[PDB]
RNA sequence: ACCGAUAGUGAACCAGUACCGUGAGGGAAAGGUGAAAAGCACCCCGGAAGGGGAGUGAAAUAGAACCUGAAACCGUGUGCUUACAAGUAGUCAGAGCCCGUUAAUGGGUGAUGGCGUGCCUUUUGUAGAAUGAACCGGCGAGUUACGAUUUGAUGCAAGGUU
RNA sequence: UAACUUGGGAGUCAGAACAUGGGUGAUAAGGUCCGUGUUCGAAAGGGAAACAGCCCAGACCACCAGCUAAGGUCCCAAAAU
RNA sequence: GACAAUGGUAGGAGAGCGUUCUAAGGGCGUUGAAGCAUGAUCGUAAGGACAUGUGGAGCGCUUAGAAGUGAGAAUGCCGGUG
């Protein structure tokens, strides 16, 4: 089966709006400086 | 008050000192014209005529000698191969109302 | 000699998008669908001109079908006796009286009902 | 474009009126009231607004019939689900709340443009002889031959 | 007759026809419709049947 | 001015380094560099580099202090793309594009 | 022409089962570096006119030089000069033709005046005798063309 | 009164060559920095690539994949707008908001109302569920030679013409 | 208010429905074959819900003027509850 | 100045627009040509100008002459990109 008509910028777009990816879940390391990711480790300091 | 004169094919509502447009009258374009048919005349004190109230007039100083925007006519019959495309423009006479039934 | 393209057929084509202006993405982008729209938007101007003067002579009837109730008498007996009284004022006329002058045009329809 | 007047949101006023439906044909009621609700009588009507007065349909219980519209005149349905037409109920069943007798009569008398759709809202009917819409004040509407 | 104001006698040349070039010219199937309008075009020179 | 930095055809294809830039985008320096190294996206570290180097000549440039610095804007542009293609069934061989991109980041700070 | 270009003559495939157009030949004119439909080719573009036309466009010339202005002179000296830029101490204008009655080389060697054209009389065509502006035959010259052309 | 890089040779470039076939054989694409290499010393981020300064230059918004740099196509910013509505997408009517012109009864957007089944071909008849076209660009079809005939024009004329 | 004569250039030789006089079929066909008329083909506009062939009527162009044809006049929807 | 006519497929007749080159005249051009872009410009149509940006060296106009003279469709050819 094959498409019988050419998607539009439109609705090739419409069908994007939920094609994000989410900020990740982050945080401080105390006292440490870099930020990571959470409930992970917080590295060798 | 108002005029209802009957300027160009048409009837037109005039209320003195507001410029209408009307289909060209070709008088040069500094000069007064009257509009020698009223039919009606508005406000108080009100003469309907039947038609044309008798003798009432209004006069208006010419204002401008005009063409309109041009207008393309475009037209085609499918499958038929035919077109004709012609450029229109209107021309007109602007003018300024002074003294309805005067 | 031999004659090459250059500019003609662009600037032709270029005039023929710039005329399609307010249209729907590739309406007005590609030289094919925009002539084509654009053909199809002058047929439809052209009739529609046409049309638009009944459209608006309907629209003033209404409004003096209207007013002429608000006084007991229908539209048709209205212009009627409008006639018989040999009164010859425009319906764009009439009506735009019944709206900016209620007295004028309750003396116009007693002018009616008289010679009815 | 001489000079035709054209009415607005800004150029525009609507009143509330009360009919009383006991001792009126279903049909000729109907249409008056759609032509109430659509601005038709008055000479502000402009068509691409609602220039219409609201309406309020009273002992909508008493409506009444001609022939055997109790019986005869069925009122059909369809759920696009097949063998859907769940469909007959009797023109009778005016005692099954008839206030929707009333609205959907009207409501077919006005065209389907969504500004029209919007029109038929101003529409309320009741069974009953009180309306909750007193503060809206409307004045009582006499109904024409 | 100055050389760059040469004009040629009143009723002499008219422009060459030219088929094939577009629909408001009048010719475009150029002419004929379906039949042998094919290009060997061969009514035999002088004949029927 | 207010400093920029472009890094020009990187391999990556415009659509997938877009969506790691729609993250950083308007966002503070700091948190910017932050969701940059947490994004585990292929085109985060390139864009991370970008980033950096920007901020780099924003100072050693143009003097401005590094910390009250803002991305005022980031984006990605088709570049050139090479082409290759891939053997098929019955033999037929068919296209593929390995596309590649004009990553380009602006930070900031007021107006003058 | 499709016969002339370098290459064709095999069929870039079969006619049916491609889902492709039709093709006979990879120089047919739609194809990029195929052949040329009517171009132009070599042609001799010069005709015949009665010969008494001839002479009648000829006398319509010179008397067409005569109507506004075209003078006559004594005539020729010596070896190779710009002193025919002096010549026209006569007061000719910017383009001129000598006419000599038979060949006066020398005469002819002035030459790269800009703008100037001496030719025999047995010459005297109708185009130099036309871009012209103003003539100048001599004498001898002069009543040989009125010998010729009467 | 031939071509000017899809042209003109197949070949303006180390062409009968990459490439393809066992072979006979088939047979491409690919020209342009600048006047001058003056072809970006040096500092900076980067492993590099690439970039920001600083410089060469009339110009590098001419930086080498380099003159001009169209369209399809991909993006970033936003002025008007859009989540009760059945749309060949426009056209006619029209409020609101924003703007200010090759100043003329101006420009952008558009709540809402009227009307409204692309184009080409081919057919008695096609919105057609009959054909063709993904889109944009370039290229792509009545010509020339000779003869015949007819019309117009010009020269002579009982002659005209080589 | 045309007609005919001579010459240059043509295209056409698949027709369609409706009405009507008829053959064929079954006083079947949106059938078929002839006669006559209109319309379509090549005809937009209005009516017949939509609807080449039906009814009214033949679009040089602009108007937010008027009278009509077929068909209409409670609401959708212009006009007689 | 009245008056009449002006739907149209195959098709016949007419008048014109624009492109490249040529001839002659007359001009513009680094104080910026062609080209490209943008615009609320003009003509009954094809089409013609003007201003600004870009561009960096060539080009119009008039009269005539000659044509490889006009593209949206060929399951057309090449290229780019969906
Ligand atoms: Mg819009
Ligand atoms: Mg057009
Ligand atoms: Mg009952
Ligand atoms: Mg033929
Ligand atoms: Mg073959
Ligand atoms: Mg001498
Ligand atoms: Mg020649
Ligand atoms: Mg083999
Ligand atoms: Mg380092
Ligand atoms: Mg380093
Ligand atoms: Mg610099
Ligand atoms: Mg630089
Ligand atoms: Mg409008
Ligand atoms: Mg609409
Ligand atoms: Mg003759
Ligand atoms: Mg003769
Ligand atoms: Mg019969
Ligand atoms: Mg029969
Ligand atoms: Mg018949
Ligand atoms: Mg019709
Ligand atoms: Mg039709
Ligand atoms: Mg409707
Ligand atoms: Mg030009
Ligand atoms: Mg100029
Ligand atoms: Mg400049
Ligand atoms: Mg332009
Ligand atoms: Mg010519
Ligand atoms: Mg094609
Ligand atoms: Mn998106
Ligand atoms: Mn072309
Ligand atoms: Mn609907
Ligand atoms: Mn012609
Ligand atoms: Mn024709
Ligand atoms: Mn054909
Ligand atoms: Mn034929
Ligand atoms: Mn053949
Ligand atoms: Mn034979
Ligand atoms: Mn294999
Ligand atoms: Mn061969
Ligand atoms: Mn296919
Ligand atoms: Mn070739
Ligand atoms: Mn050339
Ligand atoms: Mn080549
Ligand atoms: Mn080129
Ligand atoms: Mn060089
Ligand atoms: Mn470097
Ligand atoms: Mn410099
Ligand atoms: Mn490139
Ligand atoms: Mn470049
Ligand atoms: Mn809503
Ligand atoms: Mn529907
Ligand atoms: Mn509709
Ligand atoms: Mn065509
Ligand atoms: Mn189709
Ligand atoms: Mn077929
Ligand atoms: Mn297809
Ligand atoms: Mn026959
Ligand atoms: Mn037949
Ligand atoms: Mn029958
Ligand atoms: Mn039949
Ligand atoms: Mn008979
Ligand atoms: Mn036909
Ligand atoms: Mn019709
Ligand atoms: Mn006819
Ligand atoms: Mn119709
Ligand atoms: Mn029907
Ligand atoms: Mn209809
Ligand atoms: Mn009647
Ligand atoms: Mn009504
Ligand atoms: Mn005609
Ligand atoms: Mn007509
Ligand atoms: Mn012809
Ligand atoms: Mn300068
Ligand atoms: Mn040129
Ligand atoms: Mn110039
Ligand atoms: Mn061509
Ligand atoms: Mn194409
Ligand atoms: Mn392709």
């Amino acid at each position: 089966a094959v498409p019988k008509r050419r998607t539009s910028k439109t609705r090739k777009n419409k069908r994007r709006t939920h094609f994000k990816i989410s900020v990740p879940g982050m945080t401080e390391c105390p006292n440490c400086g870099r930020e990571y990711k959470l409930s992970h480790r917080v590295c060798k300091n | 008050m108002f005029a209802i004169i009957e300027t160009g094919g048409k009837q037109i509502k005039v209320e003195e000192g507001q410029e209408i447009f009307v289909e060209k009258l070709d008088v040069n374009e500094g000069d007064t014209f009257t509009f020698d048919k009223v039919l009606f005349v508005g406000g108080d004190s009100v003469k309907v005529g039947a038609p044309t109230v008798e003798g009432a007039t209004v006069t208006a100083t010419v204002n401008k000698q005009g063409r309109g925007k041009k207008i393309t006519v475009f037209t085609y019959k499918r499958r038929k191969n035919s077109k004709r495309k012609k450029g229109h423009r209107q021309p007109y006479t602007k003018l300024t109302i002074d003294k309805i039934n005067a | 000699p031999r004659v090459k393209g250059g500019t003609v057929t662009r600037a032709r084509r270029k005039k023929t998008i710039k005329l399609a202006k307010g249209y729907f993405g590739s309406k007005h982008t590609l030289y094919k669908v925009a002539k084509q729209q654009v053909m199809k938007s002058g047929q439809y101007a052209f009739r529609d001109r046409r049309q638009r003067k009944r459209d608006f002579r309907k629209l003033w009837i209404t409004r003096i079908n209207a007013a002429a109730r608000q006084h007991e008498m229908s539209y048709s007996r209205l212009m009627n006796g409008l006639k018989k009284a040999g009164i010859d004022i425009n319906r764009k006329m009439l009506s735009e009286i019944a709206i900016s002058d209620e007295k004028a045009f309750a003396q116009l329809v007693t002018k009616a009902k008289d010679a009815l | 474009m001489r000079q035709t007047f054209m009415a607005n949101e800004s150029n525009i006023e609507r009143k509330w009126y009360v009919i009383d439906a006991e001792g009126q044909t279903l049909g000729r009621l109907s249409s008056e009231v759609a032509s109430i609700l659509r601005g038709k009588n008055k000479v502000t009507y402009t068509p691409h607004v609602d220039t219409g007065d609201y309406v309020i349909v009273i002992n909508a219980s008493k409506i009444e019939f001609t022939g055997n519209k109790e019986t005869d005149k069925v009122y059909y349905r369809h759920s696009n689900h097949p063998g859907g037409i769940k469909s007959i109920t009797a023109g009778e069943l005016r005692r099954t709340n008839p206030e929707r007798l009333i609205e959907n009569s009207i409501k077919g008398m006005l065209p389907s443009t969504r500004l029209g759709e919007k029109q038929g809202k101003k529409l309320f009917v009741y069974g009953g002889a009180e309306h909750p819409h007193a503060a809206q004040q409307p004045e009582n509407y006499e109904l024409r031959g | 007759m100055k050389l760059h104001e040469l004009k040629p006698a009143e009723g002499s040349r008219k422009e060459r026809n030219r088929v094939g070039r577009g629909v408001a010219t009048g010719n475009g199937k150029t002419s004929g419709r379906g039949h042998k309008g094919q290009k060997a075009r061969s009514g035999g020179g002088v004949r029927p049947g | 001015m207010e400093a920029k930095a472009v890094a020009r055809t990187i391999r990556i294809a415009p659509r997938k380094v877009r969506l790691v830039l729609d993250l950083i985008r308007g966002k503070n320096a700091a948190e910017a560099i932050a969701i940059l190294k947490l994004t585990n996206k292929a085109s985060s570290p390139v864009i991370e580099k970008v980033l950096m180097s920007a901020l780099a000549n924003a100072e050693h440039n143009y003097d401005m202090n590094t910390d009250e610095l803002v991305v005022k804007e980031a984006y990605a542009n088709e570049g050139p793309t090479l082409k290759r293609f891939r053997p098929r069934a019955q033999g037929r061989a068919s296209a593929i594009n390995k596309r590649t991109s004009h990553i380009t980041i602006v930070v900031s700070d007021g107006k003058e | 022409n499709r016969s002339a270009v370098s290459g064709g003559g095999r069929k870039p495939w079969k006619q049916k089962g491609t889902g492709r157009a039709r093709q006979g030949t990879i120089r047919a004119p739609q194809w990029r570096g195929g052949g040329i439909v009517f171009g132009p080719t070599p042609r001799s573009y010069a005709y015949k006119m009665p010969k008494k036309m001839r002479r009648l466009a000829l006398r319509s010339a010179l008397s067409f030089k005569a109507q506004e202005n075209g003078l006559t002179v004594v005539d020729a000296f010596n070896f190779e000069a710009p002193k025919t830029k002096e010549f026209k101490n006569v007061l000719s204008t910017l383009e001129q033709p000598k006419k000599v009655l038979v060949v006066t080389e020398n005469e002819d060697v002035n030459v790269e005046l800009s703008a100037r054209n001496i030719p025999g009389v047995q010459v005297t065509t109708a185009q130099g005798l036309n871009v012209l502006d103003i003539t100048n035959a001599d004498s001898l010259v002069i009543t040989e063309a009125a010998a010729k052309k009467v």
